[PDB]
RNA sequence: GCAGUCGGCAGAGCGAGAAAGAGAGUGGCGCGGACGCUACGCCGCGACGAGUAGGAGGGCCGCUGCGGUGAGCCUUGAAGCCUAGGGCGCGGGC
RNA sequence: CGGCGGCGAUGUCGGCUACCCACCCGACCCGUCUUGAAACACGGACCAAGGAGUCUAACACGUGCGCGAGUCGGGGGCUACGAAAGCCGCCGUGGCGCAAUGAAGGUGAAGGCCGGCGGCGCGCCGCCGGCCGAGGUGGGAUCCCGAGGCCUUCCAGUCCGCCGAGGGCGCACCACCGGCCCGUCUCGCCCGCCGCGCCGGGGAGGUGGAGCACGAGCGCACGUGUUAGGACCCGAA
RNA sequence: GCGGGGGACCGCCCCCCGGCCGGCGACCGGCCGCCGCCGGGCGCAUUUCCACCGCGGCGGUGCGCCGCGACCGGCUCCGG
RNA sequence: AGUUCAAGAGGGCGUGAAACCGUUAAGAGGUAAACGGGUGGGGUCCGCGCAGUCCGCCCGGAGGAUUCAACCCGGCGGCGCGGUCCGGCCGUGCCGGCGGGGCGGAUCUCCCGCUCCC
RNA sequence: AAGACCCACUCCCCGGCGCCGGGGGGCCCAAGUCCUUCUGAUCGAGGCCCAGCCCGUGGACGGUGUGAGGCCGGUAGCGGCCCCCGGCGCGCCGGGCCCGGGUCUUCCCGGAGUCGGGUUGCUUGGGAAUGCAGCCCAAAGCGGGUGGUAAACU
């Protein structure tokens, strides 16, 4: 925690270095998708096979 | 740029969304409260926005906040801002062509004589 | 020739980035087992033994 | 990586991407910048206007440190000092204006591009632009010449 | 998370076999031995495994526990089932369905119990 | 992420000591296998003795 | 032949450059050998500092660098004279000497004199015969507390006279910096020709009476 | 198109010519239910398919050597080579 | 198909392919230069092994990664693999970027409103104060508001979700119009003082510029293209 | 007067607390409840579980090889 | 005949390809051979083919098994904050301070050294 | 540099000599040929309990009838021993050297067929001549050289 730092504190044993930043913070895509907020905004799924 | 684009009338309490980098601008004296979603925010821009009382979101948080992007202002950086576009256009050496040429160095003996002065033959 | 560019300089921020990412991955049990280390009985994966 | 190069997909094709009619010969057109006034003249005039000819005075022994004058604009003028320097000057009421020596930070001349924030300042430089000094006077402030 | 670990190991795991236009995962709790996100037995918080018992009779079922995810010593709970075939499938189906424990692996585990039990019944 | 658990520090005989170190934040860094492989493919060329 | 829009390049590869190519495969070997020579020197001059003698404060010339101070070759003879150090004992007690350097100003002279008097205050001088101390040699306490110094001896730093926030006066608010620069350039450009014109029109107008 | 495998915490819909809600409140026994989803995956419709020079993509095509990996193979027989044997792949090849 | 038949253990069943043979139709020998090759154009008797777009540098553009108005330690230094990796920040010297223009001397990137005063004859032509303040027009992905409405006996009656006439703010970008900076030209009136000068500054209108007009660069890697190098390989007199 | 030391301020960080709030699904314990599984008892055979048999039915898949028929549907070429 | 695991390694000898040649076997043969498409015939082997498939449920038939359900004990696991059960830990959360510290700052201001001055 | 006036220590080095505490070379230093088994040969395969065969600061490598941490040489180790050659300290004899800083006064001081000029030729980024050389001219001393445009004045 002093070699590379936390996010609140920089690296004590490096000159100017902080921990890299997450481009997304919650990576649980399944937990994101089946959460209620997205599901109320989704349209109805079209699950039916219309073959020739 | 993000300050002035959310500054427009009717864009209050509303989230700035960019699918690129939010970089700092040091010729900015006052930073108002901004709710921002971006791919990357530069470290000083994070400090300025968070010390301004704002929120920085990422896109997975944006999806849980607004699943259809309601209350959003989608923004872009200047897509002609790179220096390649000053070289792009009409060929320099044709009339009324304000295109930067490719020079190894700039100076009085670097691409200034023949096609660029009326005295040295001709001027375009 | 000898003067082929044998050596590659990597940016210092990226070298610390890769050290950060490899350390972060060395604490998730799926990734080290997918590396093939036999850890199915270690008592905790960031396996810290005391300083003796 | 030689394995991502185009030469791996060109194995089995006779002319190696250089044509059967006009081949890959040695130097068809001269070496380097040959014919820049004769047969490459259209390219040289269309893309490099002013390449040929001789303009302006010679200066035989040029010392580039002599004309060294790195400039700064007024929009980055407060970036030379810290943030508490600006906010303490903002909150105090005695009119005690901070000094920005741009020679100290590494610039010799002040040009005036941006808007300058409404509070007094004393700016020291070796040279000033007219628009820079009139903007510092307009915001309230002083321009101090140093050497 | 699990999707991130999957995006790491989906092509660069040691359990990956890519031969003869097929793909298999030799992971210990991978029902169907399939390199998939769903059937991967390492990246999930909740995993089911089914394999033969230590002695040659019976089917042991493996459930991943909720707390010690980073603690592989106490993580998996093993239960040997030495019953008849219908009772063994009833036990596995009740462990998966009544617990609601990762319920899309129900008949992958049921069919694996059936395959191990058939492999344990001797040939003439 | 931001949640940092309490790693148990183990002893000579392998059982868990009473000690606890909170998890360093470098273990919550973005795990970027493309960047790690880029850093690996460029730093591993740096020990190469020349041949000609 | 040139293609479309691109730079005109002049590569200096028209000579037989491949004989005189200097690869750097002995770079970590040179670094490791220079390091061992440095530690061998530091071990040889065992209480004397490893980097070398003390170097004075010099102002760089040639306006790009004249705000910056740095380490010069040696203290000049008038600096040693004002510090009261003989110019031959200076190099024996560890002072760099530059005979060639003039002084043109008092302040750099005095700053390096005070540097010399700050260095002789720190100098722990071992006696020349080890079982018999002499008149000016250091005492046995600082002999036993002598160490080998690393880095430059009292390293040279840029000091900045930081100015507090002042109330701006009306004289500084009325001073016209750009106008004074333009008039300064005009007066410097026109000093000789105006003097010639004044002298000519002064001496030739005496023809009215002579 | 598919994260909707939304299951005794159940109710299994969304091809149907016509903008939108199978919305919610309040006054007037027997313990069951195929497959799927390497999301760089899988599925469905429709149209199309000449090719020199040339360009681009995919190669679970091939050689050598290095870094990881396969608790890999191997003197109960490796590489190589031969083969009227068995095959796979549009093919490179295996 | 919730229809059937026949043949089987030492002579038969199947094996599209795989070896040989038979027959019908098709079928001139490849590579190359060429408008045109099977050519009475050249190279090739046969087989094995070797055998030709590489590397370095520079530049351009595209793409990937990191950081980002900065970026970069490459040179130096400190502490088996390891000649690696880690560190240095008062090692960012320096490079490129953040500013251009002029031959150069040089100069160097918004302004308007209000209070006070035919000097002239800034009603016009400067400075004292305060305030507001970085342009506009058209198009413009997205987004915002909502006249009304999306049934289950029927009137209400609320909340949520959805749709929506119309009206908005308008990203990037394009086109146009203004604006600002340097060169140069034309016209014309002023303003300054330590030295009032062959001084210094300003305005209006055009016009030349590789500019500004709220950044986008740097480093690394990959790919193509153009070069300088033996430069895809072999070849002179 | 210089340079340096001391102090204050400001910002950030770390640690004690006092209080809300969030998470424990990258990160838990204790008891209580409901469930499921494992083991050991009691239960004792119109239950359960094994293995065989019928040319058994039901539903799926295929017949060893060589064949034929039937109707359904699609595209066609004709004819009355 | 002998050595050797092996002369199927015999002193230019490990492996021993192709071109080319000898012999054996089989097939063929007047439009030089060779090839593409389509069959047919004969061989070489292969399928260790040659009375041909099991799987799930139910019915019947005899057989075997100390065997099912339900209740008791113990262990393990999963899951309303059990509205507001008890306690911890963590926060890219915040507020409070009779708080106790590090770092930084171009934010301000008692002692020492040093330089002129009697 | 010398004189006068003050201030201030008697220790540097040579030639010999004896005494005290890095370099070459030589010789060495852990532990399986344990029990079965494959084989032409094993260094392969299995096993070695309650010390999970033994050593491991040694699991580099090579050799030995495939494949070896433990068979051998080696490897590791601030591991050992014996010579040799230094370097480094103290001590003795002889010899040398019998030495300075400050203040004031009085004296003194410089490299020529060289610089420099012209011309020629070569060279350089050096452009009315950067350097060199030949030839011709040919110095001065408050002088000379340089101060990247030839020349005069300052
Ligand atoms: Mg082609
Ligand atoms: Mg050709
Ligand atoms: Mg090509
Ligand atoms: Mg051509
Ligand atoms: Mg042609
Ligand atoms: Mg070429
Ligand atoms: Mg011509
Ligand atoms: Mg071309
Ligand atoms: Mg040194
Ligand atoms: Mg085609
Ligand atoms: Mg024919
Ligand atoms: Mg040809
Ligand atoms: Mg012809
Ligand atoms: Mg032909
Ligand atoms: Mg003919
Ligand atoms: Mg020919
Ligand atoms: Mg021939
Ligand atoms: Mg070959
Ligand atoms: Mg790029
Ligand atoms: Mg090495
Ligand atoms: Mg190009
Ligand atoms: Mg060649
Ligand atoms: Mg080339
Ligand atoms: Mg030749
Ligand atoms: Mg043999
Ligand atoms: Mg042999
Ligand atoms: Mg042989
Ligand atoms: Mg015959
Ligand atoms: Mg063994
Ligand atoms: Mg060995
Ligand atoms: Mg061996
Ligand atoms: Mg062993
Ligand atoms: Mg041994
Ligand atoms: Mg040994
Ligand atoms: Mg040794
Ligand atoms: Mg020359
Ligand atoms: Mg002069
Ligand atoms: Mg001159």
């Amino acid at each position: 925690d002093d070699l590379y730092g936390t996010w609140r504190k920089a690296a004590s044993l490096k000159s100017n270095y902080n921990l890299p930043m997450h481009k997304m913070l919650n990576t649980d895509l399944s937990r994101i998708l089946k959460s209620p907020e997205i599901q109320r905004a989704l349209r109805a799924p079209r699950k039916k096979i219309h073959r020739r | 740029r993000m300050i002035r684009k959310m500054k427009l009338p009717g864009r209050e309490n509303k989230t700035a969304v960019v699918v690129g980098t939010v970089t700092d601008d040091v010729r900015v004296q006052e930073v108002p409260k901004l709710k921002v979603c971006a791919l990357r925010v530069t470290s000083r821009a994070r400090s300025r926005i968070l010390k301004a009382g704002g929120k920085i979101l990422t896109f997975d948080q944006l999806a849980l906040d607004s699943p259809k992007g309601r209350g959003t202002v989608l923004l872009s950086g200047p897509r002609k801002g790179r220096e390649v576009y000053r070289h792009f256009g009409k060929a320099p050496g044709t009339p009324h062509s304000h295109t930067k040429p490719y020079v190894r160095s700039k100076g009085r003996k670097f691409e200034r004589a023949r096609g660029r002065r009326a005295s040295r033959g001709y001027k375009n | 020739k000898t003067w082929r560019r044998w050596h590659r300089r990597v940016n210092t921020t990226q070298k610390r980035y890769a050290i950060c990412s490899a350390l972060a991955a060395s604490a998730l049990p799926a990734l080290v087992m997918s590396k093939g280390h036999r850890i199915e009985e270690v008592p905790e994966l960031p396996l810290v033994v005391e300083d003796k | 990586p030689s394995r991502l190069r185009k030469t791996r997909k060109l194995r089995g094709h006779v002319s190696h991407g250089h044509g059967r009619i006009g081949k890959h010969r040695k130097h068809p057109g001269g070496r380097g910048n040959a014919g820049g006034m004769h047969h490459h003249r259209i390219n040289f005039d269309k893309y490099h206007p002013g390449y040929f000819g001789k303009v302006g005075m010679r200066h035989y022994h040029l010392k580039r440190n002599q004309s060294f004058c790195p400039t700064v604009n007024l929009d980055k003028l407060w970036t030379l000092v810290s943030e508490q320097t600006r906010v303490n000057a903002a909150k105090n009421k005695t009119g005690a204006a901070p000094i920005i020596d741009v020679v100290r930070s590494g610039y010799y001349k002040v040009l005036g591009k941006g808007k300058l924030p409404k509070q007094p300042v004393i700016v020291k430089a070796k040279f000033f632009s007219r628009r820079a000094e009139e903007k510092i006077k307009g915001v309230g402030g002083a321009c101090v010449l140093v050497a | 998370s699990a999707h991130l670990q999957w995006m790491v190991v989906r092509n660069c795991s040691s359990f990956l076999i890519k031969r003869n236009k097929q793909t298999y995962s030799t992971e210990p709790n991978n029902l169907k031995a399939r390199n998939s996100f769903r059937y991967n037995g390492l990246i999930h918080r909740k995993t089911v495994g089914v394999e033969p018992a230590a002695d040659g009779k019976g089917v042991v079922v493996v459930m991943k526990r909720r707390s010690g995810q980073r603690k592989p010593a106490t993580s998996y709970v093993r239960t040997t089932i030495n019953k008849n075939a219908r009772a063994t499938l009833s036990s596995i189906r009740h462990m998966i369905r009544k617990n609601k424990y990762h319920p899309d692996l129900r008949m992958a585990a049921i069919r694996r119990a059936s395959a191990i039990l058939r492999s344990q019944k001797p040939v003439m | 992420a931001c949640a940092r658990p309490l790693i148990s520090v183990y002893s000579e005989k392998g059982e868990s000591s009473g000690k606890n170190v909170t998890l360093p934040a470098v273990f919550k860094a973005p795990i970027r296998p493309d960047i790690v492989n880029f850093v690996h493919t460029n730093l591993r060329k740096n020990n190469r003795q020349p041949y000609a | 032949a040139p293609s479309r829009n691109g730079m005109i390049l002049k590569p200096h590869f028209h000579k037989d450059w491949q004989r005189r190519v200097a690869t750097w495969f002995n770079q970590p070997a040179r670094k490791i050998r220079r390091r061992k020579a440095r530690q061998a020197r530091a071990r040889r001059i065992a209480p004397r500092p490893a980097a070398g003698p003390i170097r004075p404060i010099v102002r760089c010339p040639t306006v790009r660098y004249h705000t910056k101070v740095r380490a010069g070759r040696g203290f000049s003879l008038e600096e040693l004279r004002v510090a009261g150090i003989h110019k031959k004992v200076a190099r024996t007690i560890g002072i760099s000497v530059d005979p060639r350097r003039r002084n043109k100003s008092t302040e750099s002279l005095q700053a390096n004199v005070q540097r010399l008097k700050e260095y002789r205050s720190k100098l722990v001088l071992f006696p020349r015969k080890p079982s018999a101390p002499k008149k000016g040699d250091s005492s046995a306490e600082e002999l036993k507390l002598a160490t080998q110094l690393t880095g430059p001896v009292m390293p040279i730093r840029n000091v900045f006279k930081k100015e507090k926030a002042r109330v701006i006066t009306e004289e500084e608010k009325n001073f016209k910096a750009f106008a004074s620069l333009r008039m300064a350039r005009a007066n410097a450009r026109l000093f000789g020709i105006r003097a010639k014109r004044a002298k000519e029109a002064a001496e030739q107008d005496v023809e009215k009476k002579k």
